[PDB]
């Protein structure tokens, strides 16, 4: 959950120089981003979820 | 028809073990043992064919 | 009688 | 290698056909398994199969779609697609029960000058969701199953308000892969990119995935292949260009059990 | 022969580079992911890791009962126009949601099945007058056999069907079940119809649901208070929760992300918007 | 291989001295304590001794269960103003005083968590109506997991949450819990602040409590009664015990000297003068 | 596995055992085996550099 | 007295000028704009603990007539192996006259005190922009 | 290799920093020699030094300066160009002496219709050339040091004529390398070229070089970065085209030695 | 088997 003490940081991202194109090109696109964990990953104490639920 | 196994002893006060009798016929019935294995996750992260080398070029 | 894992 | 080979070059060939690619981003064996015959001691209907081998396990091309700007995404099923291909198709509505692994071949060129990617998805048991807010699970055999035209993806739910005579069709919702789970997760299926810049197909070998061994290919579909624009078509300024998408399927190592007259299904 | 209590690797000490060697660079278009550590793209130290997967392993993450349905059973004097009521509920996992959820990360399973009972029981009607200690039946009705009309009647014998007597105010009653699937695994997504719509048969006889496979899957649980009737009302609530035990799983899915709209995957006109506002360049 | 049970030293024989040794006399700006015994300042005999240190080894000084929280349940008709009362609880050993107190001999603590419930119930208004026997669910919801809102809904199903659904009169019930702190010990004082004050942030934005780490430490219990209501009021009460079992503590701290004021190390004025009136040549 | 060890006989009517059996895999719901161990109170009583002789001055 | 806990992270830190003991409580009573500062009282330790028992911490006494200096070697003490430094304080140092100054027959007697403090086996993990606390 | 790595595809990681490049010209090491700590056999100053490490020896990025048509070229001197960066900044200015190697990456990407090629030069004791014609030696040490911005060359030497206040700046000439030796023979140093067509950025590890073993890193520069236009930048038809140049650059076995209060120097 | 302490 968001917590103080054991806060993770930052992920950010910047241009080092910039986008270039040459004519006739799309100067505008997207980057997509992906996540997932290395092999030293872990989790511990099960629970439920919030990310579902039933009213009534 | 006992079966002794080991704890993973987390917080402490040699290996110390447990006792397991199964009362029943049917498997159904037991309790889990949680002795659990563990796998690879390749066949979902690298499915391909060729083999990747993480510090080669993915595409050549 | 026994089994050790 | 220093004679050339390349993961980008590939030729495959199944029966008497081949398919060449000089921009490939390698390819993908779904689960890591490649397709196999149903073996003795999986075995479960009694009865010799028929195994067409080459006259079925083949590459069939499907009708070209076309990619554009407003292209929200594209879905097929397997065994579905192939229905009405060649003996495999024969073979298929002869048999009572059929089981088969794929390799599927998508196939989209462009230019340098041009940018956008696909994601080409399979995804085992791919149930998708129907357009009512009255009923559920009502999508029609004939509307569930288009043959090789497919269905598409739409960006919008739009509920089905004729009651007296209900369209019994599916509203899938591209950011819901069409099934009410998020997108950006579809990755975990076994699948890969079309981002022009890299490659101009993608390449997925598929095993026969179910609950059983073998099945009613009529009644079941084993596998969905979803493709949707993860970034959409772009090219120069044009604000209205195209490119083409086409599909090549083979099935592999395809088996069929329970041999009698022919099924005629009620497609429309 | 690696265990899920075993801990994870250790990171080991990385120092500087320069060459030609580029595991940060990598192409996602092929399918895979790239399978980096810290020591590829950092300076690293030697770090000997204790850390397990133990409580992620599939049966850890699915060790614990889940409640799957309320059956509601009275004690009252049967009179002509309403009976004693008796409960009936057809055994399935997606009449809640979370067990739903957690098993839809997969498309099939295998396991066996622990059903555990928890009964309670109240005073309906203001009248001071008492009720004795209630005996309650669970009788499970497989598919094929005959499913009780009457509190009373004779289905209640069973003679080769499964019932537990349960006594009220002891331990919830326990039983456990083996995989009893018709195929090799329970299917979690049936991309299909049971029957094919033949063209020389009507639509209305070809037809069937789409993703169903056999109707009743499972069969039913029917519930009876077995003592007669009290002067007053006793309403009692029976809790059925559902632990997978001993259980495999295959192909991974991405979760439920929308509510739940009936057994199947459908989604409600309103529920569609999972994610909430937050800016780009904004922590 | 000194073990907790075995005898103490026995006191050797000792005669009469007259030399440079001078173990009574020492020097406490060192920080050491003289380490002397009786043979070293008086004329001894031979005692061989039996006494042992056994029942004050950390285990035997906290083998004990401690009441830390009463929580209030009820099982009343919800009403448009007033609904059903279950209780949540944030589980922790400072709303009590006296297992707070021996835990704070020392800094740091390790153990395994015991947790035994003794559950009491009662009617509250006149009326001779009566109850049947009720059924408590006490659930762990852990940081992060969905609370309740209401004694009946869906979190209550427990897909994950470990439950103890508890019978009334019958034995109080009990689990047991691991070591489960994200450190490597559980801190019993933390001098400092779960937040870093920025001066480019605002003051309320960098804000945070003195001595406070984890918001929600180790989650909450919540307790409802899962019977549904009777005509007459029954009012309960969950009675939580906590006992440390396999034991281990760091650094040794005075004990706590004046009344307790709050989860923190503060005082309250009036309450600071712990000891009394004694005349310093007054036996 | 079962374990069998010695009981510390207070009042008496040979070495009187005891034994004891694990029926669960989590250590952590054992019972105390209250076989515990002491220490030397050294790191609380005698904290400085250099060794105390308690016969010779402290001071020197 | 009508609030625990809330000691400001400016007052809690007082750097290298340290803070002082009092030998009387007096609560802020300004709830308009708190003080929420410590107070704390040295017969009690500053935390409701007996002074008398402090020498159960790691300790050395300054007794004029015998030494002129204190000198405590501290191990790195935590619940974890590394922390935060600006978050976290670890340790704790306390100067309390057990016995009062006092000299020939001077009413107004004054000695000063000097503290030299070295770090020993110290070491950072995560490096990144630095840290700009409020401190005021 | 036949596994694919490539003379212009490297990866550089030193402390928590990585850098990759897809299109470099190799990289080169300055005289031959890698950066090392200072041997025994040709120490010094007898204090143990302090080695910052991983917190100094990382990749700093300086700001970004513009490429254009009527750029005459940049310049920037070691260490004074890293003197406010990180815990190298706070390092060098607490000891008396200081020394230091360093990789260099300079930073252009472009397009195949760019053109324009940088020649990248590192020189050991840069001395440039002042303003003045009627003094010699009186660039002022704020003027010769201008920290992470760098300075810049001119194609006209233009005498500082305000006898008054004098401007104590360089004046450094491009052709003449502002030093009075022509550009032409600056190859003689440490170099590579950013050639558009080729190459988007250049690598020099530099060792490090002076006639001591160790130095007031205050007072004295070692190296100097110089970049200028060899061939102009160009583009399509464009009057006015504009790339970016950035410097990222790394302390190598940097050490210290004569620890006290931190210098604060007059800058400005 | 048995241990014995
Ligand atoms: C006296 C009590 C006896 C209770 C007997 C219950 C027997 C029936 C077990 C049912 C198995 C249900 C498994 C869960 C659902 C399926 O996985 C999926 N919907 C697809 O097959
Ligand atoms: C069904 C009942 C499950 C009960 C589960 C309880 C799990 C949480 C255990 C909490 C551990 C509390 C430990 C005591 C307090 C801490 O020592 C200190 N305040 C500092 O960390
Ligand atoms: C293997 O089990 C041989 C040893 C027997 C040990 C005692 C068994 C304890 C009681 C089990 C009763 C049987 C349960 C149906
Ligand atoms: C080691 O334990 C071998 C001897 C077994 C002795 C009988 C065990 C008594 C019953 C224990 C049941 C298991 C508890 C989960």
């Amino acid at each position: 959950i968001d917590d103080s003490f054991t806060e993770g940081g930052y992920i950010s991202v910047f241009y080092q120089t910039r986008i270039v194109v040459p004519l006739s090109t799309p100067r505008e696109m997207d980057i997509l981003g992906f996540v997932s964990a290395c092999n030293d990953f872990s989790v511990r104490l099960l629970r439920d979820t919030t990310h579902i639920e039933q009213k009534a | 028809g006992a079966q002794v196994s080991s704890q993973k002893v987390g917080a402490h006060e040699s290996t110390i073990n447990y006792t397991t009798i199964n009362y029943y016929r049917d498997s159904a019935s037991n309790a889990a043992s949680k002795q659990d294995f563990s796998q690879d996750p390749s066949k979902f992260t690298e499915p391909i064919k060729d083999v990747l080398i993480k510090t080669a070029p993915m595409l050549n | 009688g026994s089994s050790s894992t | 290698e220093a004679c050339g080979y390349s993961d980008r070059v590939l030729q495959l060939t199944l029966g008497n056909s081949t398919i060449t690619t000089q921009e490939a981003a390698n390819s993908v064996v779904a689960y890591g398994r490649w397709p196999e015959y149903l073996r003795d001691s999986e075995a479960n209907p009694v009865d010799q199969p028929t195994e067409p081998d080459v006259a079925a396990c083949r590459f069939y091309t499907l009708d070209t779609v076309s990619w554009t700007k407003e292209s929200r995404g594209w879905w097929w099923k397997l065994p579905d697609a192939l229905r009405d291909m060649g003996l495999f198709g024969q073979n298929m509505y002869y048999h009572y029960l059929g089981r088969s692994g794929y390799t599927v071949h998508v196939q989209c060129n462009a230019s340098k000058f041009h940018q956008g990617a696909l994601g080409v998805f399979a995804v085992p048991e791919m149930c998708l969701a129907g357009d009512s807010n009255t009923t559920t699970m009502h999508t029609s055999y004939q509307n569930a199953n288009p043959g090789e035209k497919g269905g598409t993806f739409t960006g919008t739910f739009t509920p089905d308000n004729n009651q007296t005579s209900p369209a019994r069709r599916f509203c899938p919702v591209d950011y819901l892969l069409g099934n009410g789970t998020l997108l950006g997760n579809a990755f975990v299926f076994p699948h890969q990119i079309i981002n022009l810049r890299t490659n101009n197909c993608a390449t997925l070998v598929l095993p026969y995935v179910n609950s059983l061994s073998i099945d009613s290919m009529v009644k079941h579909n084993n596998w969905g292949i979803a493709i949707l624009p993860l970034a959409p078509l772009n090219f120069a300024s044009e604000s209205s260009p195209e490119i083409p998408i086409t599909l090549t399927i083979a099935p592999m190592c395809c088996e069929f059990n329970g041999l009698r007259n022919i099924t005629l299904p009620r497609l429309q | 022969a690696a265990t899920s209590r075993d801990a994870l690797p250790n990171t080991e000490a990385s120092g500087p580079t320069h060459s030609k060697e580029i595991p940060a660079l990598t192409a996602v278009e092929t399918g895979a992911t790239n399978p980096l550590v810290p020591s590829d793209t950092v300076q690293t130290r030697h770090v000997v890791q204790h850390r397990s997967r133990s409580e992620s392993s599939i049966e850890s993450f699915f060790a614990r009962g889940a409640c799957v349905t309320i059956m509601t059973v009275d004690n009252s004097a049967s009179t002509t126009n309403k009976d004693k009521l008796f409960a009936v509920w057809k055994i399935t996992y997606k009449d809640t949601v979370q067990l739903r959820r957690k098993l839809e990360f997969f498309t099939y399973s295998r396991f066996d099945m622990e059903l555990t009972f928890v009964v309670t029981a109240n005073f309906t009607e203001t009248n001071n007058g008492h009720a004795l200690n209630q005996v309650y039946q669970i009788m499970y009705i497989p598919p094929g056999a005959p499913v009780p009309e009457k509190w009373d009647d004779y289905t209640w014998q069973t003679s080769s069907n499964p019932s537990i007597f349960y006594t009220y105010g002891t331990a919830p009653a326990r039983i456990s079940v083996p995989y009893v699937g018709i195929s090799n695994a329970y299917s979690h997504f049936y991309d299909g119809f049971s029957k094919v719509p033949l063209k020389d048969q009507s639509a209305a006889l070809g037809d069937s649901l789409y993703g169903a496979a056999s109707l009743n899957d499972f069969g039913i649980l029917a519930v009876r208070v077995v003592n007669d009737h009290n002067p007053t009302k006793v309403t009692s609530k029976i809790r059925v929760y559902l632990k997978p035990k001993h259980i495999r799983v295959w192909c991974p899915r991405p979760p439920r992300a929308v509510a739940y709209y009936g057994p199947g995957v459908d989604y409600k006109d309103g529920t569609l918007t999972p994610l909430s506002t937050k800016d780009l360049t904004t922590y």
